[PDB]
RNA sequence: AAGGCGGCCCCCUGGACGAAGACUGACGCUCAGGUGCGAAAGCGUGGGGAGCAAACAGGAUUAGAUACCCUGGUAGUCCACGCCGUAAACGAUGUCGACUUGGAGGUUGUGCCCUUGAGGCGUGGCUUCCGGAGCUAACGCGUUAAGUCGACCGCCUGGGGAGUACGGCCGCAAGGUUAAAACUCAAAUGAAUUGACGGGGGCCCGCACAAGCGGUGGAGCAUGUGGUUUAAUUCGAUGCAA
């Protein structure tokens, strides 16, 4: 967030640091999730789900490494 | 799973300690997560405790800014 | 302003590329009513005959029965007054089997009465369901562009 | 226009003086296949300003072209009555096409005495940045700042 | 009237507008500008283009302070956050500092109900 | 136990698991009535009320829009004591016992090994995914069985009428609970299969668009169709495919 330009830095490189912290720091995507209200159990659905296909793609992933040798 | 304590054996984290307490926070006064410091369960979950009552005693700044 | 009594639900039903402005010949009472005393033109159509395309449907609540010699009745065949110039249209693109000419309005010019008149083929329900479907997926598409955009 | 990356034909070798550009302006000049009176026409006007404007035919021709080869023009790649068009750089082949092709255009405005005549002013008056397919050019490249938001 | 040596701009970009306002030291704001009153207005006013186009007129009307340093901050998540940045950098300015300030409530007051559009 | 529970600190307290140790000696499981707890919404009293938001006001799209969208906005959401006892109160799977192949994990103890790394070998408690036998109409379950049993309680007997009315009870009320009958129907259903459709997704082709060029629609001219008139304007073709 706090992005102090150091001394004789390019403003190219000075922008390109500050906008790597703000996606590290995730602030554009705190916005995008509280502008609006979210109920605990539509939250809970959310999290259910993307659990269960990051889950499901990972094996997925896994399991066709064995399998079409080309 | 305590990547970090393995060769130390603290068993506890103390708030009191900063010096290698604020290496699981990032710049903006995030604590950073398991998932990528690898640290175990408990130990994680007890030094996010620490980290609390760091900030509660101003050890440890909330946010990047705090105005 | 000076609009009268409109036929919106026809205007929906159809898709009516012909505007004429033509005029209409009404009695006393009408004419009573029109000023103020509700002339309702809903299930408007013509009844071209001779060059006589009188309105067939149109209603009319009477101002009074102070008219108590002659008894008059709301439905009447109002006749229309139009240039023959562009009555030949009618005298030929009405018998289609499909084709109808209907009023849209009815205003007022200078103390005459006009009413707006055109040529419709007729939407069926499948029709109408795809041109509502149209006018949803236009929105949609705008907002999923503004969206994407950001 | 799908799968197919087509290449480019070949263009006459313009026997009078040998410009390929020279070829691509006289089959654009050129209508309902009749090559000769648009030949003959585009070089009795080729003569005429040439000898009006002083310098080598082709050396003033090249320099009159380029003042007039837009850069950067406005299309629209979006569906439905709503619009939103975006400027795109023209790559040096479409250039001198568009070029020439506004060339033409602008030549059949005027009531001169002859083609040949109205073809010699407008291609003439290029090389000092006058006439219509250079007013039209001059608006075409304020188009594209006109409205840049989305490039 | 007066002159200031060094500044803070200030951007409050969001999904509709973009407003650029320049602070001297300690609060006191001597000019800003909107996308919204550069000529564009509506969908077009969010883009980042009306954006860069407000934060040059802003810079174009602070030249009577002087200033030749801005601390900037930007705040408010939208197009404008990174093209006034363009804009003033090419207004011909030293920037100091690139702060971020965004108003993130630590699941605070109940944000309004989703649109069921 | 369920409902449910998310900054930190203090005070009181319930519950679960493991290393080794001794006694109490069937004291064990279930449960009709009964009692207690019990999401949110709701009601009474006394407060509080920043944001959000039923009802409501205005704007907007639409033929209409008492809605979806936008600008405000009361009860409510908050606190304490009270009242109802309703949910997709869902794992649509009532409690306990033991038996019946495995793999990959998650959390939390415990024994021993050179603990040189979240080194290894065993043993417990909770839980996730895959899956063998077995079961099921199929989907699917599969050591936390929907596999084979044992003990107990509750419920089901065609779809509507209806969990409706009456009747008894509870409740300030809203309503809850127990619960039919007359009449109609030949079905009402669930898992899966092949098409078709989606304002579902992915990929591809065609002058289908994009870059052209020339025409059509404008004004006579040569044709066919519809209606008009006549005794006939003989009949057929009436979307793309007339
Ligand atoms: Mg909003
Ligand atoms: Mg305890
Ligand atoms: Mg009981
Ligand atoms: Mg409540
Ligand atoms: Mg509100
Ligand atoms: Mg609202
Ligand atoms: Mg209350
Ligand atoms: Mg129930
Ligand atoms: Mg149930
Ligand atoms: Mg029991
Ligand atoms: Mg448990
Ligand atoms: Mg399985
Ligand atoms: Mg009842
Ligand atoms: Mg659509």
């Amino acid at each position: 967030p706090v992005i102090k330009v150091r001394e004789n830095e390019p403003f190219d490189v000075a922008l390109r640091r500050f906008k790597r912290s703000c996606e590290k720091a995730g602030v554009l995507a705190e916005v995008r999730r509280r502008e609006f209200y979210e109920k605990p159990t539509t939250e809970r659905k959310r999290a259910k789900a993307s659990a269960v296909k990051r889950h499901a793609k990972k094996l997925a992933r896994e399991n066709a490494r064995r399998t079409r040798l080309y | 799973k305590f990547c970090r304590f393995t060769a130390e054996g603290v068993q506890e984290i103390d708030y009191k300690d900063i010096a290698t307490l604020k290496n699981y926070i990032t710049e903006s006064g995030k604590i950073v997560p398991s998932r990528i410091t690898g640290t175990r369960a408990k130990y994680q979950r007890q030094l996010a405790r620490a980290i609390k009552r760091a900030r509660y005693l101003s050890l440890l700044p909330y946010t990047d800014r705090h105005q | 302003s000076a609009t009268i009594a409109l036929n919106k639900r026809a205007r929906h039903e159809y898709f009516i590329e012909e505007e004429f402005e033509a005029g209409l010949a009404l009695q006393g009472w009408e004419v009573k009513s029109l000023r103020a005393g509700k002339a309702n033109i809903s299930d408007s159509y013509v009844l071209l005959r001779d060059g006589e395309a009188f309105l067939f449907g149109a209603n009319i609540t009477p101002m009074a029965v102070a008219s108590t010699h002659v008894v008059c009745d709301p439905t009447r065949t109002r006749k229309l007054l139009l240039n023959q110039r562009e009555l030949d249209s009618l005298y030929g693109r009405v018998n289609r089997e499909g084709y109808t000419v209907v009023a849209l309005s009815l205003y007022w010019k200078n103390a005459w009465c006009k009413v707006k008149i055109g040529v419709a083929k007729g939407k069926k329900q499948h029709d109408k369901r795809s041109d509502i479907k149209e006018r949803e997926w236009q929105v949609d598409k705008a907002r999923i562009m503004k969206n994407a955009h950001r | 226009p799908r799968r197919r990356v087509i290449g480019q034909r070949k263009i006459l070798p313009d026997p009078k003086f040998g410009s390929e550009l020279l070829a691509k302006f006289v089959n654009i000049l050129m209508v309902d296949g009749k090559k000769s009176t648009a030949e003959s026409i585009v070089y009795s006007a080729l003569e005429t300003l040439a000898q009006r404007s002083g310098k080598s035919e082709l050396e003033a021709f090249e320099v009159a072209l380029e003042n007039v080869r837009p850069t950067v023009e406005v299309k629209s790649r979006r569906v439905g009555g709503s619009t939103y068009q975006v400027p795109v750089e023209v790559r040096p082949v479409r250039r001198n096409a568009l070029a020439m092709r506004w060339i033409v255009e602008a030549a059949r405005k005027r009531g001169d005495k002859s083609m040949a005549l109205r073809l010699a002013n407008e291609l003439s008056d290029a090389a000092e940045n006058k006439g219509t397919a250079v007013k039209k050019r001059e608006d075409v490249h304020r188009m594209a700042e006109a409205n840049k938001a989305f490039a | 009237r007066k002159q200031v040596s060094d500044g803070v701009a200030h951007i409050h970009a969001s999904f509709n507008n973009t407003i650029v306002t320049i602070t001297d030291r300690q609060g006191n704001a001597l000019g800003w500008a909107t996308a919204g009153g550069s000529g564009f207005r509506g969908s077009r006013k969010s883009t980042p283009f009306a954006a860069q186009v407000a934060a040059e007129r802003c810079a174009d009307a602070v030249k009577e302070y002087g200033i030749k340093n801005l601390e900037v901050m930007v705040k408010g998540p939208g197009p404008g956050r990174e093209s006034t940045i363009r804009a003033l950098n090419a207004a011909g300015f030293r920037i100091t500092n690139i702060t971020d300030v965004t108003p993130i409530p630590h699941n605070g007051c109940r944000p309004p109900k989703k649109r069921r559009v």
